[PDB]
């Protein structure tokens, strides 16, 4: 039930209330108290507590949609699952300490018994489930959006000129981004034909020893399919990385900068320079 | 059947469209050999472009039907192997495979006149 | 998948290596028109020496070709039409089949290359 | 302290004076890929005239630097390894070492000015 329950939350609020200035203390006072005025966040959490249970005992979509917004104000308020949690926390702490004292539970009788006791834990953690629930939504979809510009933005070989086709990487080399390297480039060169591709290394921070691997059998492949690799611009980390991988060094032709390179690869295309 | 044996210009093309691996390779090997052996071709022209999927066994058919023509002329591999099977043939068949062309056969009939006109 | 059409300076080559009724003929001249059409050369050429026999209705499906390929670009029957099948497209399908060259790959090939360059 | 960086002309030159084993080894190392990649030279030149005994580990390094600076540029190891430390890098240090001169640094300089200018 859910309607004799909120005519106890009518003062269990102000037993919420004696929590949120106990909790205030621990973490994070001067915070809490610049980000937003006490009798705002007050307000918040008696709207957010009160007509939770104003429903016929089954659900509430308009109040599911308030849950949802509340939790996205706490996520961008800066009350993360540990802050939430601690706030579950002694919700629980202080709705025992009015049991003791208030001693007014939902069934009419002269002493009641443990099931309203623990239905009211049962009710305060199904309100904590759908807390949760509406919390992480926003934080999946902009880790997967972020994720989508990463993948996108590793291989840019739009950089085209005439018989030339430049690909710069500037992020820091993995597993992932290795995979996306070749299959980019070897993608790119099917559909776009060219002669020369330059590679600008110069960026990366740290390239590891399997890196360094792919990235020199990405140049063999690419010399496989018929298109000069020049490995532009290496850095001397990057060398050490490379030669103690040990592989042969003669067949990929590098190049100090792409202001070289570009001119050397059309010195390639011996009539290509003019 | 499926070896399409195509002579021209002192040269010669051939094509696969077959994509399996057993008789492709054996019929393949033994057909080409048979011709260039029989029509002396300086340059011959393999098409790799039908193919899209490669194992051992087809790479290193492929190189040694390139080392034996070479053996007997010029050879190349005019279309460029696709990435999906370009991956698996540096990965096992570690080999420069002669000359390649950019999965342009025009281009590779270019390169092999130029070179044959020298 | 027997049929493997080449593309050499914007010349359009054919194989034929099979002869079959009522699939391999319509098959081919889809293929053959699709192709023609999806990447525009103004010279196709098309292959018969494998071949050693055909009937009416072969015979009437490649002068159907010809024509076809007439009424979007020049083409020639570059392969020598063997004796039997030459008096048997000559006694049915009676057309002078366009330009041919009908000896071999490489004359007919020039002979295209001599009159388009021009 | 012990590495003297030169630049001249379009090139870069380097003269060895401290055969230790192991610190000037490393230092010599970093400082040489330091200025390569600072200053844009095409062509590098280093000296081992000093040098009469070389361990395996210098051997190594020195290889190592050959393919170091050579990922960035030509090279001439201009100095003539004596013969007690050619015979030791040949044993150890299996390779071509890059371009060479022969002790006549001049000949160096001009051997390399002559590659640039072309």
């Amino acid at each position: 039930m859910y309607k004799d329950f909120a005519n106890f939350i009518r003062t269990n609020k102000k037993d919420l209330l004696n929590n949120w200035m106990n909790e205030m203390e621990k973490q994070s006072d001067p915070l809490i108290n610049d980000i937003a005025k006490e009798p705002m966040y007050e307000e918040t959490s008696i709207e957010f507590v009160d007509l939770i249970v104003s429903n016929i005992t089954e659900n509430g979509s308009k109040f599911n949609e308030k849950l949802d917004d509340f939790a996205e104000k706490v996520v961008h308020l800066g009350w993360p699952i540990h802050f939430v949690t601690t706030g579950l926390r002694v919700f629980g702490l202080l709705v025992y300490t009015a049991m003791r004292d208030e001693d007014l539970f939902l069934k009419r009788e002269e002493k009641p018994e443990d099931d309203a006791y623990y239905r009211f834990e049962t009710w305060l953690s199904s309100m904590y489930n759908k807390v949760v629930t509406a919390y992480a939504d926003t934080w999946e979809k902009t880790v997967s959006i972020q994720k989508s510009a990463l993948q996108e933005l590793s291989a840019p070989l739009l950089p085209i000129f005439e018989k030339i086709s430049v690909m710069p990487l500037i992020g820091t080399i993995d597993t992932e981004r290795a995979k996306l390297i070749i299959e980019n480039l070897l993608i790119g060169v099917v559909k776009n034909r060219s002669e020369v591709v330059l590679i600008d290394i110069t960026g990366v921070p740290v390239v590891d020893t399997m890196v360094a691997h792919h990235i020199i059998q990405a140049s063999e492949a690419v010399r496989l399919v018929g298109c000069q690799a020049m490995l532009v611009g290496i850095r001397p980390e990057i060398a050490q990385t490379i030669v103690n991988l040990g592989i042969e060094l003669d067949q990929i032709i590098t190049t100090n900068t792409m202001k070289k390179g570009m001119e050397r690869a059309l010195a390639l295309t011996n009539r290509e320079i003019v | 059947m499926g070896i399409p044996i195509l002579k021209l210009g002192e040269c010669l093309l051939i094509s696969i469209q077959s994509e399996l691996d057993d008789h492709t390779a054996v019929e393949f090997q033994e057909d080409l050999l048979a011709k260039i052996h029989e029509t002396s071709a300086r340059g011959v022209v393999i098409d790799i472009t039908s193919i899209d999927f490669i194992d051992s066994f087809i790479a290193k058919i492929l190189g040694d039907v390139v080392s034996m023509s070479k053996l007997m002329g010029a050879k190349v591999v005019v279309t460029g192997i696709q990435p999906a099977v370009a991956i698996t043939l540096i990965e096992l068949g570690i080999t420069f495979s002669g000359v390649l062309s950019a999965m342009d056969l025009e281009s590779g009939l270019e390169k092999l006149k130029q070179e044959l006109g020298e």
